[PDB]
């Protein structure tokens, strides 16, 4: 089977030209096309016909082919082209459609941010089901690693925690949610809950008393 | 690389006659299929693959958008038509009635593969009996042979000495192309494009232009 | 333009065959390639194969034996079955084609939406939906915060809006936790302007289409 050949991930400045590779035998007998899929969205054809571009694409996307290696550049790099690019080709011999590996390109320099957290205590109707759920919410982050803590009162826990990795989204930032799971008297026994949210050395907290 | 380490390609002006084969009113059977020399002129390859509907657009050994940047001693055209279905067989290494009987690609083939769905002109309401493919063959056709014998196919025991019947058939069939056929039954027009580089000047490429060449780099 | 929608069951069991179908709408089928792509979740893009509008099929030669694409002309549709699946066959499917001819030129410029598959052992389950109350009226900077809160559904995914589409501002929903029980959850939260939080109602409407569950429930502090 053919295989198109693409780095993981690359990162360029905002302003630059960003080159995404794309590997194939003899790829310059063949026509490559290129597909931007940006976080929860189907990919968008970008360039067409190794080297053209639909209407809407602006002119800063465009694209080579040449002895082995397919390049997508894009000029003048700006926030909103982080994304994940992929190339695609028809192999002759096969008689198939191949897609490359995939690239995510990351744009250098971003701002940090700092994480906002929104605490929220067990909806009343859940205690009416005999279930409890603490639910820590956190956006609006860069770079997109967060660590979670809880604790209740004066011990820490662990053994109801759960939370997600970061997720991308739409305004190129990053967001986490935590999830304290715990029987009913379990959250009444406890004067204070708190959960701790660290990122890049600052720490963020808030907490929810039982009233 | 046509002498590019600076633009040089040659000063012809006249257009190569790609409309003459693809806009031809009237296409050939498989079988008899017809090809035209395209050499000494411009070929603008951009009003094919941008240009009209195609249903198949294959090219093998060379992509279709660098062919505006090559150049080429020679460039066939061969024309025919054949089923929707029948498409299929027109590539290196197929199989089948069509690819065996009438016409057969080489393993190593440097072209394209061009075909439109011709069901509008190619068929008519009593059904176009004009369009034919060889049926029946001792052998499968060598690269880009042409057979167009009617000598009676002997299928059987005894000796046709020319004659049709019991196990002695005409070799030939016609195609139905009806215009209410399924559409995998009905007439593709197909032109095939042979790429042909020997060691002789280029006759036959892509618009561009030229510079005057320097003594130096 | 011409638009592409895809719909089909989001669970499949992991040795019964898949189908789904793609409703083009906007346009017509005849006499183009209309074509199956998949994505597992975080990997790549796999092509599956497409239908020509008289029928005929190229597949994936890793899937050939397996993929069935069919085509429905008087319905301005086309079909995919799966037969066979297992784990390696959760993805998201989408459903794309061009007005370009078969090779080489080929690429996809209409796009679908897309439908996640699940191949899982057993156990659909519809979700559980709580009101997430604001905080204490504080109007410190006028920015309150309420949400809804979905847990133990499986499987994916989640559509969560609110006041049936009308209120899109400053709506944030989350993506959902894959509990040690096997159920997912998440929560969608919009932050509101506390000066309306005792007149406007906020109504939450989430959608679990494998469970067919069209909750809406409305927050109040
Ligand atoms: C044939 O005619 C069509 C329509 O008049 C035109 O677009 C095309 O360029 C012509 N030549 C070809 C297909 O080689």
């Amino acid at each position: 089977s053919y295989v198109l050949t693409q780095p993981p991930s690359v990162s360029v400045a905002p302003g630059q030209t960003a080159r995404i590779t794309c590997g194939g035998n003899n790829i310059g007998s063949k026509t490559v096309h290129w597909y931007q899929q940006k976080p929860g969205q189907a990919p968008v054809l970008v360039v067409y016909d190794d080297s053209d571009r639909p209407s809407g694409i602006p002119e800063r996307f465009s694209g080579s082919n040449s002895g082995n290696t397919a390049t997508l550049t894009i000029s003048r790099v700006e926030a909103g082209d982080e994304a994940d690019y992929y190339c695609q080709v028809w192999d002759s011999s096969s008689d198939h459609y191949v897609f490359g590996t995939g690239t995510k390109v990351t744009v250098l320099g971003q701002p940090k941010a700092a994480p906002s957290v929104t605490l929220f205590p067990p909806s009343s109707e859940e205690l009416q089901a005999n279930k409890a759920t603490l639910v820590c919410l956190i956006s609006d982050f860069y770079p997109g690693a967060v660590t979670v803590a809880w604790k209740a009162d004066s011990s820490p826990v662990k053994a109801g925690v759960e939370t997600t990795t970061p997720s991308k989204q739409s305004n190129n930032k990053y967001a986490a949610s935590s999830y304290l799971s715990l029987t009913p008297e379990q959250w009444k026994s406890h004067r204070s809950y708190s959960c701790q949210v660290t990122h890049e050395g600052s720490t963020v907290e808030k907490t929810v008393a039982p009233t | 690389q046509p002498t590019e380490s600076i633009v040089r390609f040659p000063n012809i002006t006249n257009l190569c006659p790609f409309g003459e084969v693809f806009n031809a009113t009237r296409f050939a059977s498989v079988y008899a299929w017809n090809r035209k020399r395209i050499s000494n002129c411009v070929a603008d390859y951009s009003v094919l693959y941008n240009s009209a509907s195609f249903s198949t657009f294959k090219c093998y050994g060379v992509s279709p958008t660098k062919l505006n940047d090559l150049c080429f001693t020679n460039v066939y055209a061969d024309s025919f038509v054949i089923r929707g279905d029948e498409v299929r067989q027109i590539a290196p290494g197929q199989t089948g009635k069509i690819a065996d009987y009438n016409y057969k690609l080489p393993d190593d083939f440097t072209g394209c593969v061009i075909a439109w769905n011709s069901n509008n002109l190619d068929s008519k309401v009593g059904g176009n009996y004009n369009y034919l493919y060889r049926l029946f063959r001792k052998s499968n056709l060598k690269p880009f042979e042409r057979d167009i014998s009617t000598e009676i196919y002997q299928a059987g025991s005894t000796p046709c000495n020319g004659v049709e019947g019991f196990n002695c058939y005409f070799p030939l069939q016609s195609y139905g192309f009806q215009p209410t056929n399924g559409v995998g039954y009905q007439p593709y027009r197909v032109v095939v494009l042979s790429f042909e580089l020997l060691h002789a000047p280029a006759t036959v490429c892509g618009p561009k232009k030229s510079t005057n060449l320097v003594k130096n780099k | 333009q011409v638009q592409l929608q895809e719909s089909g069951p989001g669970l499949v069991k992991p040795s019964e065959t898949l189908s789904l179908t793609c409703t083009v709408s906007g346009g017509s089928i005849s006499s183009y390639y209309w074509s199956w792509i998949r994505q597992p979740p975080g990997k790549g893009l796999e092509w599956i194969g497409y239908v020509y509008y008289s029928g005929s099929t190229n597949y994936n030669p890793s899937l050939k034996s397996r993929v069935t694409i069919s085509v429905d002309t008087s319905k301005n549709e086309f079909s995919l079955k799966l037969s066979s699946v297992t784990a390696a066959d959760t993805a998201v499917y989408y459903c794309a084609s061009s007005q370009r001819p078969d090779g080489n030129l080929y690429y996809f410029d209409y796009w679908g939406q897309g439908t996640l598959v699940t191949v899982s052992s057993a156990s659909t389950k519809g979700p559980s939906v709580f009101p997430l109350a604001p905080s204490s009226k504080s109007t410190s900077g006028g920015t309150a915060a309420l949400g809804c809160l979905v847990k133990d559904y499986f499987p994916e995914p989640v559509t969560v809006s609110w006041n049936s589409g009308a209120l899109t501002s400053g709506v944030h929903t989350f993506p959902a936790v894959l509990q040690s029980s096997g159920l997912y959850s998440l929560s969608s939260v919009v932050t509101v302007p506390s000066s309306s939080l005792g007149t406007q109602t906020y109504i939450c409407n989430v959608n679990h289409k494998p469970s067919n569950t069209k909750v809406d429930k409305k927050v109040e502090p």
